[PDB]
């Protein structure tokens, strides 16, 4: 509508997330320089977009001349979305 | 609940008590009763009166004008302190140094002080600082340095707005049918980093105790659990790109030399993306710091 | 649409901008503790409200029992936003 | 040095905020004329002040003759910076 | 809204409240009024009159014809200032140095100062340029420096024009049914650097927490943000040709042997152009200064 | 019309400009001689031509046996001169 | 035409002149503070108005409320024109 | 010097201009006889006084027994000048 034409004048952000983890202080404590973190995702796992923080949709990692890119391979409808915030 | 907003208005903010500050007034209390009864030769009756909050202009409509305001100065906290002596107090030393009984009622006479009086309001305020130091060092070590003496509230501006809050304390000394008042006036944001020690009563010093007591705590606190989250881009879109999100489409992200890792938004050190163990991992470079 | 809903989960962050004012940087190391600086707009005039720093509409200052207000008043219609951005 | 001297001749914009807060596009197209929205910002707590967008200061506000002005009060040092930044 | 321009005519310039000004006319009439009860063994009453903001034809044409006009100069400041001195206050001056009890009125006389008037009018000059220069060390460090003494505004032209903004303050001197008045007129442009400072009521001196205040805005500016515009080249053309402007269309420039950086049209470098990492580089050559 | 060759006889100032990038104080201050800046602007994209100040056409780069040359190319049609006035 | 409603959106600059008058360089060096200097025009003459340094028609000075105006009066037609120029 | 000696005998041109605008060529084909016009400056501001179409001082009009005259107040020295043309 006329609405989300105004709103698209709007610029907004985007985040592309690679992965997360939980540890104690006390790990992140012990950690130095060239310590190896793990991640809970694997390896060739869709990585998470955010827009402002919330995840709208998931994508590929692609490289384009000289440049990170990625390529959406599919979104976060409703059910996935819950069943995944649940974990 | 819902008002129309005035840029000349404020507001209030709760009760902030101070046990100890009480405390610290009842010790300058008895200090300088004994320091008024050593040097007017007669005993005098000090009642501390009720710690007043308010905004520094409320305080400063309410002081008699002319009257005697001495800037000092609590180091090694920044800022500037004010003793308040009434002129009715004034007089009251005056005429007790010099012989008067007293008899005569005072006589309304907003004059600037003389010399005469100067020194004998300076004879006071040694005294006074004397006995409020001694009084603050009970919980804290203080010195009390006094700056210049002021008439008015044009030389004053010891702080920046008129609607600061500041904290003053009055006090009412008695040695008769006189009832003379002198006030302490602090500014909030003096003695703001120490309302921790002044809020929750004293306890006995046990600082050894008191340094274990952090130690542990520290200690404990150590093995507390947080998620760490590393940010691998960013990248600027508007919303109806995000509309038309579909599978196969690319979208160009510059490429990051550093990876962020932050925790709940707080950024903690910078470091490069690595695949060790079948995994992602982050090769540490520099704290953020 | 549905998308509309879609993005409604999506929260935003709105801006009020009580004026704006230039100035050189010389004038800027003059000014010290309690100098007063002007503004562009005048008593009255309705304040900008912002959405992720994008200009969407107008409102009036109100005090909520203890908390600031903004009324609104008016709408930024692009006639307007062409002849304000002209300035 | 010089080349502060240098930077002092380039004019700078200064940005003063009201507040802030957030809320639903459905809540927003809720909204009509005269709508009330209210601020995440208590009365009487000085206002943000912002240089191109980042802010650099807090002030108060006062009125010259007909004219509002920002009253400045404290700065916005990395410590408070970052503790604000984190909400 | 809309009338007729006449070039013999002036405005005004809203307020200019000087409120440090009128805390060192306060500090002056202290000292002043010492000075005068030593010199003329009699106490003074001494008032400070209303700060006034006039043209400088205006403060002249109330002057009484002949008066005592002294230049003094306040150094490191650009400018002259003026002491004036009201004959009535010579004459009582003179009268008290003498023995005259003042029963009998002052006649008029319109008259040149004689050299010992004159001597008394240095006299009581020496003083009031300590007293204004103790005063004006308070706020920012000055030196006054007397120039010489003229009896008409003939003498004058202290200001570039006779509508030149100038400040005056007026004084008031009593010393019995004697009510004399003396007045201190500066130029505004002598005290416009000042202004600031002047304007505003002075604070704690705190000198190192000022010089830290204006190092962390320093340092906050500093991450500010700006556009780069980097200009080509210009052409010089006319409207009737950019009616025509077509797809094909060639107009030749000069070729640019530097290209000028502006920032929201200034000028802040000059470069020249170049290719690196397939975009547009410039190549910073010289700083604009 | 007749006022046409009026402002005729009146010359005007062209302006052509490569290109437009934004970026902090501080990194300008990082910047020292035989830095080099990028633009938003790619390579072969038409240049902006400005007539005291005021974009209205677009031209590509020539040189003219020693001089360069602007050769126009598009206009700047309300649409187009819109949509890039939003960005 | 359309192009003319294409120009409009340009802005351009006007400019007023008192007058002129020719000296030589060393009458000005001998000039000084509060100097007198006088001008060919006399009084009463309608002022010049001139477009970007071009003369398009003359006026007369207004005063409007605190801010000076000029009154337009004549035109330049080219008769005119080119009899002044001649001088 | 000597060459300054030689640059006197050349005599230069001396222009005095009462004020500035900007307008749209529309609104000056709206203009009629006797039309009012505005300019920027305002009343009792010092004129500019050019030579040669460059601004080097400033002065105040006065009358000479018949005729208009200057009366040079202030210069345009680089840092006042720099932040005029900024404008």
């Amino acid at each position: 509508m006329q609405d989300i034409d105004l709103i698209m004048d709007i610029p907004v952000k985007l985040t592309v997330e690679l992965g997360r983890t939980r540890m104690t202080i006390k790990e992140l404590l012990r950690l130095t320089q060239g310590s190896v973190v793990a991640l809970d995702g694997l390896a060739g796992e869709p990585l998470d977009i955010l827009i402002n923080g919330y995840l709208i949709a998931q994508g590929e990692v692609v490289v384009v001349a000289d440049k990170y890119g990625v390529r959406i391979t599919d979104i976060i409808t409703p059910s996935e979305r819950m069943r995944r915030l649940s974990r | 609940d819902i008002r129309p907003y005035d840029p000349n208005t404020q507001r209030r903010v709760v009760r902030e008590r101070l046990q100890a500050l009480e405390i610290i007034n009842e010790r300058f209390a008895r200090q300088f009763r004994m320091g008024l009864f050593n040097l007017l030769r007669r005993s005098p009756d000090i009642t501390v009166g009720a710690i007043r909050i308010q905004p520094y202009h409320e305080f400063a409509r309410n002081l008699p004008v002319p009257t005697n305001l001495n800037l000092i100065h609590l180091k090694p906290l920044r800022g500037t302190g004010l003793v308040v002596f009434s002129p009715s107090l004034v007089f009251i030393a005056v005429d007790n140094l010099f012989g008067g009984d007293g008899r005569f009622p005072t006589k309304v006479e907003g004059r600037e002080f003389t010399h005469t009086e100067q020194r004998v309001i300076n004879r006071m305020l040694k005294l006074a600082l004397e006995g409020y130091s001694d009084a603050w060092k009970a919980i804290n070590p203080l010195e009390v340095e006094y700056v210049r003496s002021e008439m008015q509230v044009k030389f004053t501006n010891i702080t920046t707005s008129p609607n600061d809050i500041v904290v003053n304390t009055p006090f009412h000394v008695e040695i008769g049918n006189l009832t003379g008042e002198f006030n302490i006036c602090l500014p909030f944001s003096m003695i703001e980093p120490l309302r921790e020690l002044l809020v929750n009563p004293p306890l006995e010093n046990s600082r050894h105790e008191d340094q274990n007591w952090r130690d542990n705590l520290v200690r404990q606190v150590q093995h507390s659990e947080l998620e760490l989250v590393a940010n691998f881009a960013d990248i600027p879109l508007r919303l109806s790109q995000i509309l038309k999100l579909k599978p196969g489409d690319v979208l160009p992200i510059e490429k990051p030399d550093r990876i962020i890792a932050h925790v709940d938004g707080v950024p903690v050190l910078t470091s490069q993306y690595g695949t060790v163990n079948g995994q992602y991992a982050l090769r540490v470079e520099h704290l953020i710091n």
